[PDB]
DNA sequence: TTAGCTGGTCATTTTTTTTTTTTTT
RNA sequence: ACCAGC
């Protein structure tokens, strides 16, 4: 704070380290030594301009504290004034590792140190472009961490192009490997460093391995109900987005839960509804009586009759003997959230996201449109990052002109409700469509990305005693 | 692990009301520190506060072994009888409570408790020191696997239970494992009847082998039980006083001059042996009023294999003559019954056969695969035992008994 | 740590005396040891003694290792708790009082806790949010085992536990006891148990302190949210198993033959014509909901004041017409027999009424909650939604439907039709369809049941209506329900014998 | 003149651009 | 001083 604190004043020695690995002859070269004032000792640095002359001290306590005496610039760098030139220059993350490089080559190899780390590297590497022009490679030498990637892919930036080359470490940095004998990798990594590669970019010739492990695993996942789905559409599959429209009370939510039954009991696949047209009390409530080819909620007297005779418990054993099945109840924010710990801690392969239009209107918002289209490609996002099969029911909106689309109206792809990206960022559109032959629903492939077959998919027929949806024939 | 979590979580909430239940009993005084004074509560673990409160409560001692204090412990709390009949039922939990608070500093809570010393694995290793007393007796730290509380003690089976051989699984079938559990039977007053058979021409050394010691030896003196004949015998045996073999049976001095006389004139060798050791060792024992100056002629014993065993008082010469010549025995014995397991087919170890898992200082627990290794093993502990009784010449017959087990409560 | 056994001179003992590693003895027989306001309250100075809390339980050495002291300035007894830091010194105190005046001295972090000092490495940890908890599972466990406290309430939980990182790092298992919550915490590690009662110093004075030493040291694990696996919920789907029964319609019975009536969480959209008795059948639906069953009904009618439906309410039960007739009204203010009329249908309070965006869905749920209603009535959702009025009339079926939905109320509403484009009008004849509803097309999304009504005021016969179901999501039939005939004398909309 | 051998315990104002409804020329 | 073991 005071000033330049003199080694006479402040009873300095110039010594080695014995815990870090450093011998005296290196920080008598470097000026790195060790002062005595209010009793305990404090390590200290010297910071030096391009003449020569001190600029400023560094101080640091027997804690990991920091302390600067006075005016800290940006282009001052610890072990800078050395060296004027050469032809190959190592940059450190700290500063015990310029003395930890300089100590294994016998002070052969122009090595400099960063002032502020890996925090601030970007603007103390901006205003120091000019010193690094009369060099010929540089090989940056950061921790191997998180924010050390971060800094090596972020300042490597401001730095002329064709001579920054990064080395990997198999410790945290030099000092782990000086101290663990590693004393052989870290001078083949001087010599020999890796060349560029940004993240982001990957050559078509070093892609073999993926490639051949990608066509080896996924596929499959047959629908139900029907025959002419699987003909067209091939099944669902991970990292698609498969879209079902119906009209108003036409049959939307039925087929869904008849798939995830389909999916849950025949293949044993872990199945995650996210239910918002009713509580989990009535959603986990149908599937029984579904399996057992009844309908539960439809009809009073049977309830009572298994409440008596205690066939419910049988029902409930010989359905829910797994853990396929995981509800959800109901900002959009923590919705993406629920469904990250569905994906990544339970491990759900099926996630239903039923009745979309209540997550783009119960939102407080003036423009719904910027809304779905931001809400529709993080989804999208999210189910191309993990790879999961994703189901999300929308709905139409109203005609201009004619009929109405509860009594057979043919469905275009243009009448999606609330926005025109529901149809560019999902994979596969299909349409029910029936007329109130009460029961002859017909399914319409809209769009499918993976085949090209697209039109009238087939028939089938809604049984008004059991519950299911059987093929017909027509 | 869960089995000693279970019981520290049962016997946590019982001195959390045994406190409560006798706080309201006894209360609370002021005690100085114009004149400081604080509000101090009865605190049971204490031996003051008990103390105090049995002053002010009409209760006379008649015991004083400090200046001017009474002794306290289990065998006076007993014998306390007070006026107010609600405390005559408080001092029984002061008992209580005292016993579950020593259960809980050794089991969970010490710095060196069960489950402080407890690996990744499962297991407990502890230190044993071959050669830590004066007299060749095997010594145990870090914990003291030889100081768990027994079966007869409340709360020691449970506590024996954790420390069991079916706690280990094997590593290729998933199978737990069996225990055998082998210990010598009247060790040292058969060691007694080999260096007392030179006297009387061994005519003692033939009651022993004929039928059980210490079961004959309670029919003979009306002892309650076997443990305290075997407290007795041992008590007389190594050079008590008037009272402390009175005290066994709880009569006085005349019960413990008459018991003394009664085991000394049966066989007139024990007083023979003992001017046979003073005329070897001491030579001369001049006497202070309060203290004792004792010119040494021989202040070491050779042992049964030439070791200078080191006496240090001249009273207990029969104990470090005893118990050196009897510690010895089983030092060899278990090396021998290992010997003999090695050289006969087997592997040691855990991906063998067998392991030993505690030696305490008369009896050995081993742990093995298949109740066959264990016959195997019960039967030649015996051949070892008798290896050891043949090779030094004893003038005794020496034998031991096996059990066999899941865990070290029905094996102890 | 205990080295060996060195002889005492106090009591002149031979092996009573102990020895240790940090210099000091100890003889077990005589007993004797060797050896805001921005300022810290010194202890030599606020007469700091450390005495014992009776009414709650705690011992002496508790008080005297967490450093909880009671000192005795200014006449009072307050109640000082100290925090410290890594390195062992005084940072920031607390002083409380019976009034709980916080005097919050010195330099209070964001990341202070209570009990850190002492305590760094282990395996489990218990974090309590006050402080009596946190001495309280210290007395249960003899102040032996690492517990820490949070020091800003149960509402800095996003900042105390986020700020420690490093800290808690260090232990293998982090057992919580806020409140009977925080994810900041690493995954896999953090084990939440839960009390009968609302803290743990109310079960230590009840007799559940066992249930708190059981819920230590096999504390179940963390479910992240609020989504549940298809097991737990095995007595509730049992539970409403049995609760769940319509609420039939009255004046004709080929309604509930394919509507099964109304039932909780249940929004039902009525429409006809402009002026073609809505309001009329679901005033008469209102009165054999509330007479006849005993169902606490609520009205929020907008139209009209509350006089016009009260009166409408009294005429339409005596099987008259009241305000129709001047005769009748000047006829019984005479005689005295209104009360007559009054008080067999509002003596035992079924009915409760409203006087006329945000404020309404407030005394809607005052009305639910407060009075305790079961059928909730509105009319005529054009005023509401009178920006944008499609995003306003959405945002309105939202709240609604949220609102409906996990209690258990039926939810009736009225909506009217827009003009139609060609042809003839509604009003004349014409039959409904589904997409006739006007203000937008999100209340056919919504609506569970849709009911319209249809008559022909310029035919043959213009008190013949046709009762039409277009939408029923519980059993699926729609179309003409059945045929009743309304009364020009009573008022009665009755069930008719035509077939068309 | 004495039972013995061990261990363990404790204290300090204007622009541009998607998407949903409804009059009338 | 108290407890526990062999
Ligand atoms: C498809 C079909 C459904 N139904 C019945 C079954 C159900 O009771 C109801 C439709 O079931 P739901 O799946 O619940 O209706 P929905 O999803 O189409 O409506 P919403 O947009 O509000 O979510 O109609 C038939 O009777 N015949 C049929 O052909
Ligand atoms: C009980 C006791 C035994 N001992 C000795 C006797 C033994 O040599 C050894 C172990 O004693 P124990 O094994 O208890 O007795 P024991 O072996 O003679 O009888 P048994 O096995 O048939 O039940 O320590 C003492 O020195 N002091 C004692 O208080
Ligand atoms: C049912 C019915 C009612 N009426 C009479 C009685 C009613 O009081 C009158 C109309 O009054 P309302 O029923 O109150 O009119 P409305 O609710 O249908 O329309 P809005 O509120 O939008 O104005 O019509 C008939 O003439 N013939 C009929 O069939
Ligand atoms: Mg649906
Ligand atoms: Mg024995
Ligand atoms: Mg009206
Ligand atoms: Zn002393």
């Amino acid at each position: 704070t005071y000033n330049v604190w003199n080694f006479g004043e402040s009873n300095g020695r110039y010594s080695a380290l014995t815990a870090r690995g450093i011998s005296k002859e290196t920080c008598q070269k470097a000026g790195y030594w060790i002062a005595k004032v209010d009793g305990v000792m404090y390590q200290v640095a010297d910071y030096r301009d391009q003449n020569g002359n001190i600029v400023s001290q560094k101080v640091r306590d027997k804690d990991k504290n920091f302390k600067t005496t006075g005016s800290h610039k940006s282009d001052a760098l610890f072990g800078k004034h050395l060296w004027n030139g050469g032809k190959k220059i190592v940059v450190t993350e700290g500063e015990i590792d310029m003395l930890t490089v300089m100590e294994l080559q016998d002070c052969k190899y122009p090595v400099v140190s960063l002032g502020h780390g890996a925090s601030a590297a970007k603007k103390t590497c901006a205003a120091n472009y000019e010193y690094f022009d009369q060099f010929e490679q540089i090989i940056l030498m950061f921790d191997m961490d998180e924010a050390g990637r971060k800094a090596v892919e972020e300042a490597a930036q401001v730095l002329p192009a064709g001579k920054v080359r990064v080395a990997v470490l198999p410790c945290k940095d030099a000092n782990e490997c000086h101290l663990n004998g590693h004393d052989r990798e870290i001078m083949e990594q001087v010599w020999n460093a890796g060349p560029w590669i940004p993240d982001g970019v990957v050559s078509a010739l070093s892609l073999r391995e993926r490639i051949r492990e990608h066509l080896s695993s996924s596929v499959g996942l047959l629908f139900s109900g029907c025959t002419g789905i699987n003909d067209k559409t091939l099944g669902a599959r991970g990292g698609e987005v498969i879209m079902v429209t119906s009209g108003s009370g036409m049959g939307k939510s039925t087929f869904v839960r008849q798939q995830a039954l389909q999916w849950g009991t025949a293949m044993g696949k872990k199945v995650g509804l996210a239910m918002l047209q009713e509580s989990v009390e009535e959603t986990a409530e149908d599937l029984i009586g579904l399996h057992n080819r009844v309908r539960l909620r439809q009809s009073d007297s049977l309830k009572r009759e298994i409440i008596e005779n205690g066939k419910f418990d049988q029902w409930f054993d010989e359905l829910f003997g797994n853990d396929t099945f995981h509800l959800y109840d109901s900002e959009t924010d923590r919705l993406l959230a629920k469904l990250a710990y569905m994906r990544s801690g339970l491990g759900c392969d099926v996630i239903i996201l039923d009745h979309i239009s209540i997550v783009v209107s119960a939102s407080g918002e003036s423009d719904e449109r910027k809304m779905i289209d931001n809400l529709m490609t993080k989804l999208k996002g999210f189910a191309k990052s993990t790879g999961v099969v994703l189901v999300v029911i929308c709905h139409l909106k109203n005609p201009d002109k004619g009929k109405a689309h509860e009594e057979g109206r043919p469905v275009s792809i243009t009448d999606l409700r609330g926005s025109g990206a529901l149809r560019q960022l999902s994979d596969t559109i299909i349409a029910l469509e029936r007329n109130q032959m009460p029961n002859l629903v017909l399914v319409r492939i809209l769009k499918c990305r993976f085949t090209g077959d697209t039109g009238i998919a087939g028939y089938m027929e809604y049984n008004k005693e059991t519950g299911w949806l059987e093929p017909s024939s027509y | 692990t869960k089995a000693i979590e279970e019981l520290y979580v049962e016997l946590a909430a019982r001195r959390s009301e045994l406190l409560r239940k006798l706080t309201e009993t006894f209360g609370s005084w002021y005690q100085p520190k114009y004149t400081p004074v604080e509000h101090v509560v009865f605190n049971p673990s204490s031996r003051d506060h008990i103390q105090k409160k049995l002053q002010e409560a009409g209760w006379v001692p008649t015991k004083y072994t400090d200046k001017g204090a009474p002794v306290v412990d289990d065998e006076v709390l007993e014998g306390v009888r007070v006026d107010d009949p609600e405390k005559q039922a408080a001092i029984d939990l002061i008992k209580e409570y005292l016993m579950i608070q020593k259960r809980i500093g050794q089991s969970a809570e010490g710095d060196k408790a069960w489950l402080r010393y407890v690996a990744e694995d499962g297991k407990i290793h502890g230190s044993v020191n071959p050669n830590g007393a004066v007299t060749g007796r095997a010594t145990h730290a870090f914990p003291n696997l030889a100081q768990i509380p027994g079966v007869r003690s409340p709360y020691g089976e449970q506590c024996r239970a954790a420390f069991g051989a079916e706690h280990h699984l094997d590593g290729i079938t998933g199978k737990p494992w069996v225990q055998a559990g082998i210990d010598a039977s009247g060790l040292e007053l058969r060691c007694l009847a080999h260096f007392m058979a030179r006297f009387d021409n061994g005519e003692y050394a033939h009651e022993i082998l004929n039928g059980d010691i210490h079961t004959k030896n309670q029919i003979a003196a009306e002892l309650p039980t076997r443990d305290n004949a075997k407290t007795f015998i041992y008590g007389f045996l190594y050079g008590a006083g008037d009272e402390k073999i009175g005290q066994i049976v709880g009569a006085g001095k005349e019960r413990g001059k008459e018991l003394k006389k009664k085991f000394l004139e049966n066989t007139p060798a024990i007083a023979a042996l003992r001017e046979s050791i003073q005329q070897t060792l001491v030579e001369s024992s001049q006497w202070v009023a309060g203290e004792q100056q004792v010119k040494w002629k021989r202040r070491w014993i050779k042992g049964l294999d030439g070791r200078k065993v080191h006496v240090r008082s001249p009273h207990a010469a029969l104990n470090t003559l005893l118990q050196s010549a009897g510690a010895l025995i089983c030092k060899l014995w278990i090396i021998k019954t290992e010997e003999m397991l090695v050289e006969k087919g087997l592997k040691h170890g855990w991906d063998g056969d067998f392991a030993y898992m505690a030696w305490v200082h008369d009896e050995i627990q081993v742990g093995c695969r298949t109740e066959e290794i264990a016959q195997v093993v019960i039967e030649t502990a015996q051949e070892a035992m008798r290896w050891v009784g043949d090779h030094w010449n004893f003038r005794c017959l020496l034998d031991t008994e096996g059990k066999m087990g899941p865990n070290w409560a029905i094996c102890h």
